[PDB]
RNA sequence: AUCGCUUCUCGGCCUUUUGGCUAAGAUCAAGUGUAGUAUCUGUUUAUCAGUUUAAUAUCUGAU
Protein backbone atom coordinates (compact mmCIF):
# COMPACT_ATOMS: atom_id res chain seq x y z
CA UNK A 1 0.00 0.00 0.00
CA UNK A 2 2.45 2.59 -1.27
CA UNK A 3 1.65 6.30 -1.12
CA UNK A 4 1.03 8.61 -4.09
CA UNK A 5 4.06 10.74 -4.39
CA UNK A 6 5.20 12.86 -7.28
CA UNK A 7 5.95 10.46 -10.05
CA UNK A 8 2.55 8.83 -9.64
CA UNK A 9 0.40 11.93 -9.57
CA UNK A 10 -0.73 11.79 -13.20
CA UNK A 11 -1.04 8.04 -13.55
CA UNK A 12 -3.06 8.03 -10.35
CA UNK A 13 -5.30 10.84 -11.47
CA UNK A 14 -6.19 8.80 -14.49
CA UNK A 15 -6.69 5.60 -12.49
CA UNK A 16 -9.21 7.29 -10.27
CA UNK A 17 -10.90 9.30 -12.98
CA UNK A 18 -11.68 6.27 -15.05
CA UNK A 19 -12.69 4.22 -12.03
CA UNK A 20 -15.14 7.02 -11.27
CA UNK A 21 -16.43 7.06 -14.82
CA UNK A 22 -16.94 3.32 -14.75
CA UNK A 23 -18.91 3.54 -11.51
CA UNK A 24 -20.75 6.54 -12.66
CA UNK A 25 -23.08 5.81 -15.51
CA UNK A 26 -21.84 2.72 -17.13
CA UNK A 27 -23.28 0.85 -14.16
CA UNK A 28 -25.70 3.34 -12.62
CA UNK A 29 -27.40 4.86 -15.65
CA UNK A 30 -27.49 1.73 -17.79
CA UNK A 31 -30.32 -0.29 -19.31
CA UNK A 32 -28.05 -1.16 -22.12
CA UNK A 33 -28.66 -4.45 -20.36
CA UNK A 34 -26.91 -7.07 -22.49
CA UNK A 35 -23.39 -5.86 -22.11
CA UNK A 36 -23.24 -2.26 -21.33
CA UNK A 37 -20.08 -1.74 -23.39
CA UNK A 38 -18.37 0.29 -20.61
CA UNK A 39 -14.97 -0.68 -22.05
CA UNK A 40 -15.96 1.28 -25.20
CA UNK A 41 -17.41 4.32 -23.43
CA UNK A 42 -14.02 4.60 -21.83
CA UNK A 43 -12.54 4.75 -25.32
CA UNK A 44 -14.85 7.60 -26.13
CA UNK A 45 -13.70 9.30 -22.94
CA UNK A 46 -10.03 9.14 -23.91
CA UNK A 47 -10.76 10.33 -27.42
CA UNK A 48 -12.88 13.22 -26.23
CA UNK A 49 -9.90 14.28 -24.16
CA UNK A 50 -7.46 14.15 -27.05
CA UNK A 51 -9.99 16.09 -29.10
CA UNK A 52 -10.19 18.72 -26.40
CA UNK A 53 -6.44 19.03 -26.44
CA UNK A 54 -6.32 19.36 -30.23
CA UNK A 55 -9.16 21.90 -30.21
CA UNK A 56 -11.38 19.72 -32.39
CA UNK A 57 -15.17 19.88 -32.11
CA UNK A 58 -16.08 16.35 -31.08
CA UNK A 59 -19.53 15.02 -31.97
CA UNK A 60 -20.35 11.31 -32.26
CA UNK A 61 -23.28 10.45 -34.55
CA UNK A 62 -25.65 8.37 -32.51
CA UNK A 63 -24.66 8.29 -28.89
CA UNK A 64 -27.25 8.46 -26.11
CA UNK A 65 -27.43 11.83 -24.41
CA UNK A 66 -26.81 10.72 -20.79
CA UNK A 67 -23.48 9.32 -21.95
CA UNK A 68 -22.60 12.47 -23.83
CA UNK A 69 -23.34 14.60 -20.80
CA UNK A 70 -21.29 12.27 -18.62
CA UNK A 71 -18.34 12.56 -20.98
CA UNK A 72 -18.58 16.32 -21.33
CA UNK A 73 -18.68 16.66 -17.55
CA UNK A 74 -15.61 14.53 -17.05
CA UNK A 75 -13.60 16.19 -19.80
CA UNK A 76 -14.30 19.49 -18.10
CA UNK A 77 -13.01 17.96 -14.87
CA UNK A 78 -9.76 16.88 -16.44
CA UNK A 79 -9.38 20.15 -18.30
CA UNK A 80 -9.69 22.15 -15.09
CA UNK A 81 -7.06 19.98 -13.45
CA UNK A 82 -4.72 20.22 -16.41
CA UNK A 83 -4.76 23.96 -16.76
CA UNK A 84 -4.66 24.69 -13.04
CA UNK A 85 -1.49 22.65 -12.93
CA UNK A 86 -0.16 24.71 -15.82
CA UNK A 87 -0.84 27.96 -13.97
CA UNK A 88 0.86 26.66 -10.83
CA UNK A 89 3.99 25.35 -12.53
CA UNK A 90 4.31 28.51 -14.57
CA UNK A 91 4.49 30.61 -11.45
CA UNK A 92 7.13 28.31 -10.00
CA UNK A 93 9.19 28.47 -13.19
CA UNK A 94 8.88 32.24 -13.41
CA UNK A 95 10.01 33.05 -9.92
CA UNK A 96 12.67 30.40 -9.92
CA UNK A 97 11.81 27.54 -7.64
CA UNK A 98 12.11 24.34 -9.71
CA UNK A 99 15.00 23.33 -11.95
CA UNK A 100 13.49 19.93 -12.84
CA UNK A 101 13.90 19.45 -16.55
CA UNK A 102 10.79 17.48 -17.30
CA UNK A 103 8.56 20.15 -15.83
CA UNK A 104 10.09 22.83 -18.04
CA UNK A 105 9.24 20.87 -21.18
CA UNK A 106 5.85 19.63 -20.00
CA UNK A 107 4.92 23.17 -19.16
CA UNK A 108 6.07 24.73 -22.40
CA UNK A 109 3.92 22.17 -24.19
CA UNK A 110 0.90 22.85 -22.04
CA UNK A 111 1.05 26.59 -22.59
CA UNK B 1 6.44 15.63 -58.62
CA UNK B 2 3.77 13.11 -57.75
CA UNK B 3 3.24 9.78 -59.45
CA UNK B 4 -0.03 7.88 -59.46
CA UNK B 5 1.60 4.88 -57.83
CA UNK B 6 2.67 7.04 -54.91
CA UNK B 7 -0.61 8.75 -54.25
CA UNK B 8 -2.36 5.45 -54.59
CA UNK B 9 -0.07 4.24 -51.82
CA UNK B 10 -0.99 7.36 -49.89
CA UNK B 11 -4.73 6.75 -50.13
CA UNK B 12 -4.26 3.28 -48.65
CA UNK B 13 -1.76 4.49 -46.06
CA UNK B 14 -4.16 7.15 -44.85
CA UNK B 15 -6.96 4.59 -44.96
CA UNK B 16 -4.96 2.38 -42.61
CA UNK B 17 -2.88 4.51 -40.26
CA UNK B 18 -5.21 7.43 -39.73
CA UNK B 19 -5.16 11.09 -40.58
CA UNK B 20 -2.59 12.23 -38.08
CA UNK B 21 0.45 9.92 -38.37
CA UNK B 22 2.15 11.61 -41.28
CA UNK B 23 5.63 10.39 -40.39
CA UNK B 24 4.64 6.74 -40.66
CA UNK B 25 3.10 7.30 -44.07
CA UNK B 26 6.03 9.42 -45.20
CA UNK B 27 8.14 6.39 -44.32
CA UNK B 28 6.07 4.15 -46.59
CA UNK B 29 7.15 6.37 -49.48
CA UNK B 30 10.61 6.74 -50.93
CA UNK B 31 11.63 10.34 -51.66
CA UNK B 32 8.75 11.94 -49.78
CA UNK B 33 8.72 13.82 -46.50
CA UNK B 34 5.78 14.05 -44.14
CA UNK B 35 5.21 17.70 -45.03
CA UNK B 36 4.68 16.91 -48.71
CA UNK B 37 2.43 13.94 -48.00
CA UNK B 38 0.28 16.06 -45.71
CA UNK B 39 0.16 18.83 -48.28
CA UNK B 40 -0.87 16.48 -51.09
CA UNK B 41 -3.59 15.05 -48.90
CA UNK B 42 -5.04 18.38 -47.89
CA UNK C 1 -28.92 2.59 -25.81
CA UNK C 2 -26.54 1.24 -28.49
CA UNK C 3 -23.03 2.72 -28.26
CA UNK C 4 -21.18 3.46 -31.51
CA UNK C 5 -17.58 2.25 -31.62
CA UNK C 6 -14.71 4.69 -31.58
CA UNK C 7 -12.36 5.04 -34.48
CA UNK C 8 -9.62 7.40 -33.34
CA UNK C 9 -7.27 9.43 -35.48
CA UNK C 10 -4.36 8.83 -33.07
CA UNK C 11 -4.65 5.21 -31.86
CA UNK C 12 -4.89 2.20 -34.18
CA UNK C 13 -3.82 -0.38 -31.60
CA UNK C 14 -4.62 -3.44 -33.72
CA UNK C 15 -3.82 -2.00 -37.15
CA UNK C 16 -7.22 -2.09 -38.85
CA UNK C 17 -8.23 -0.60 -42.19
CA UNK C 18 -11.21 1.74 -42.13
CA UNK C 19 -12.49 3.43 -45.31
CA UNK C 20 -11.81 7.13 -45.65
CA UNK C 21 -15.49 8.04 -45.23
CA UNK C 22 -16.05 6.34 -41.88
CA UNK C 23 -12.58 7.42 -40.79
CA UNK C 24 -13.62 11.01 -41.45
CA UNK C 25 -16.97 11.36 -39.66
CA UNK C 26 -17.09 10.72 -35.89
CA UNK C 27 -18.33 28.93 -41.72
CA UNK C 28 -19.79 32.31 -40.75
CA UNK C 29 -19.01 35.63 -42.39
CA UNK C 30 -20.38 38.88 -41.03
CA UNK C 31 -22.14 41.40 -43.25
CA UNK C 32 -19.98 44.35 -42.23
CA UNK C 33 -17.11 43.14 -44.36
CA UNK C 34 -19.04 44.44 -47.34
CA UNK C 35 -19.54 47.89 -45.88
CA UNK C 36 -15.89 48.17 -44.90
CA UNK C 37 -14.46 47.00 -48.22
CA UNK C 38 -16.75 49.14 -50.30
CA UNK C 39 -16.15 52.23 -48.18
CA UNK C 40 -12.47 51.68 -48.84
CA UNK C 41 -12.90 51.41 -52.60
CA UNK C 42 -14.97 54.59 -52.71
CA UNK D 1 19.72 42.50 -57.87
CA UNK D 2 22.80 40.47 -57.19
CA UNK D 3 23.87 42.65 -54.29
CA UNK D 4 20.42 42.34 -52.71
CA UNK D 5 20.51 38.62 -53.30
CA UNK D 6 23.96 38.18 -51.78
CA UNK D 7 22.81 40.05 -48.70
CA UNK D 8 19.68 37.91 -48.38
CA UNK D 9 21.57 34.64 -48.73
CA UNK D 10 24.29 35.67 -46.29
CA UNK D 11 21.61 36.57 -43.76
CA UNK D 12 19.92 33.21 -44.22
CA UNK D 13 23.20 31.33 -43.84
CA UNK D 14 23.85 33.17 -40.57
CA UNK D 15 21.43 30.82 -38.82
CA UNK D 16 23.48 27.63 -39.25
CA UNK D 17 26.89 29.17 -38.57
CA UNK D 18 27.43 26.27 -36.16
CA UNK D 19 26.93 23.67 -38.91
CA UNK D 20 25.25 21.51 -36.26
CA UNK D 21 23.35 18.22 -36.27
CA UNK D 22 20.66 20.15 -37.99
CA UNK D 23 18.04 17.98 -39.77
CA UNK D 24 16.59 17.10 -43.16
CA UNK D 25 14.79 20.41 -43.60
CA UNK D 26 17.75 22.64 -42.80
CA UNK D 27 19.84 20.37 -45.00
CA UNK D 28 17.40 21.11 -47.81
CA UNK D 29 17.53 24.82 -47.12
CA UNK D 30 21.32 24.85 -47.24
CA UNK D 31 21.08 23.05 -50.56
CA UNK D 32 18.81 25.73 -51.98
CA UNK D 33 21.03 28.51 -50.66
CA UNK D 34 24.17 27.04 -52.15
CA UNK D 35 22.69 26.37 -55.55
CA UNK D 36 21.37 29.93 -55.61
CA UNK D 37 24.78 31.22 -54.57
CA UNK D 38 26.27 29.44 -57.55
CA UNK D 39 23.69 30.24 -60.22
CA UNK D 40 22.21 33.62 -59.33
CA UNK D 41 19.95 34.16 -62.31
CA UNK D 42 17.71 31.13 -62.25
CA UNK D 43 17.26 32.16 -58.62
CA UNK D 44 16.22 35.72 -59.43
CA UNK D 45 14.03 34.60 -62.30
CA UNK D 46 12.21 32.31 -59.89
CA UNK D 47 11.97 35.07 -57.29
CA UNK D 48 10.31 37.54 -59.59
CA UNK D 49 8.01 34.87 -60.99
CA UNK D 50 6.84 34.17 -57.43
CA UNK D 51 6.38 37.83 -56.57
CA UNK D 52 4.33 38.20 -59.72
CA UNK D 53 2.06 35.17 -59.75
CA UNK D 54 1.82 33.45 -56.37
CA UNK D 55 -0.89 34.11 -53.81
CA UNK D 56 -1.48 30.83 -51.94
C1' A E 1 -53.75 -26.65 -45.29
C1' U E 2 -50.79 -29.72 -41.85
C1' C E 3 -45.89 -32.63 -40.45
C1' G E 4 -40.91 -33.77 -41.50
C1' C E 5 -36.22 -33.56 -44.60
C1' U E 6 -33.36 -31.02 -48.03
C1' U E 7 -31.89 -26.59 -51.28
C1' C E 8 -31.37 -21.44 -51.89
C1' U E 9 -32.60 -16.22 -49.81
C1' C E 10 -33.24 -12.62 -45.84
C1' G E 11 -33.59 -10.40 -41.01
C1' G E 12 -31.91 -10.46 -35.67
C1' C E 13 -27.52 -11.47 -32.17
C1' C E 14 -23.13 -10.67 -34.06
C1' U E 15 -19.74 -5.94 -26.73
C1' U E 16 -17.66 -12.25 -28.90
C1' U E 17 -13.48 -7.29 -30.82
C1' U E 18 -9.43 -1.86 -30.86
C1' G E 19 -4.02 -2.72 -22.93
C1' G E 20 -4.04 2.72 -19.37
C1' C E 21 -1.28 7.63 -19.11
C1' U E 22 2.39 12.31 -20.89
C1' A E 23 5.59 16.89 -23.52
C1' A E 24 0.39 13.93 -30.90
C1' G E 25 5.80 10.41 -24.98
C1' A E 26 10.37 12.20 -28.05
C1' U E 27 13.02 12.28 -32.53
C1' C E 28 14.31 11.22 -37.96
C1' A E 29 15.52 9.52 -42.27
C1' A E 30 21.06 11.53 -47.38
C1' G E 31 24.62 8.45 -50.32
C1' U E 32 27.01 3.36 -55.07
C1' G E 33 32.36 6.84 -57.64
C1' U E 34 36.32 3.52 -56.70
C1' A E 35 38.45 -0.76 -55.71
C1' G E 36 38.51 -5.19 -53.41
C1' U E 37 36.17 -9.39 -50.54
C1' A E 38 32.85 -13.45 -50.37
C1' U E 39 29.18 -16.65 -52.55
C1' C E 40 27.28 -18.99 -56.15
C1' U E 41 27.68 -19.67 -61.72
C1' G E 42 30.68 -22.01 -66.01
C1' U E 43 35.42 -25.30 -66.93
C1' U E 44 39.90 -28.44 -66.90
C1' U E 45 36.91 -28.44 -80.86
C1' A E 46 36.67 -32.32 -84.97
C1' U E 47 41.71 -34.42 -86.90
C1' C E 48 46.30 -33.48 -89.09
C1' A E 49 51.28 -30.44 -90.46
C1' G E 50 54.81 -27.99 -88.29
C1' U E 51 57.13 -24.86 -84.30
C1' U E 52 58.09 -26.51 -79.38
C1' U E 53 58.88 -29.30 -75.13
C1' A E 54 62.01 -34.56 -70.80
C1' A E 55 56.91 -35.49 -72.05
C1' U E 56 52.71 -32.69 -72.28
C1' A E 57 51.22 -28.09 -73.52
C1' U E 58 51.71 -23.61 -76.32
C1' C E 59 51.98 -21.48 -81.02
C1' U E 60 50.68 -21.56 -85.91
C1' G E 61 47.66 -22.85 -89.76
C1' A E 62 41.57 -25.98 -93.10
C1' U E 63 37.99 -27.77 -91.56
Amino acid sequence: AKTVTKQRVESHFDLELRAAVMHDILDMMPEGIKQNKARTILQHLSEAWRCWKANIPWKVPGLPTPIENMILRYVKAKADWWTNTAHYNRERIRRGATVDKTVCKKNLGRL
Amino acid sequence: VWRNTEDEILKAAVMKYGKNQWSRIASLLHRKSAKQCKARWY
Amino acid sequence: WKIPPCISNWKNAKGYTIPLDKRLAAVHINENFAKLAEALYI
Amino acid sequence: DTKLLILALERLKEAYSVKSRLNQSQREELGLIEQAYDNPHEALSRIKRHLLTQRA
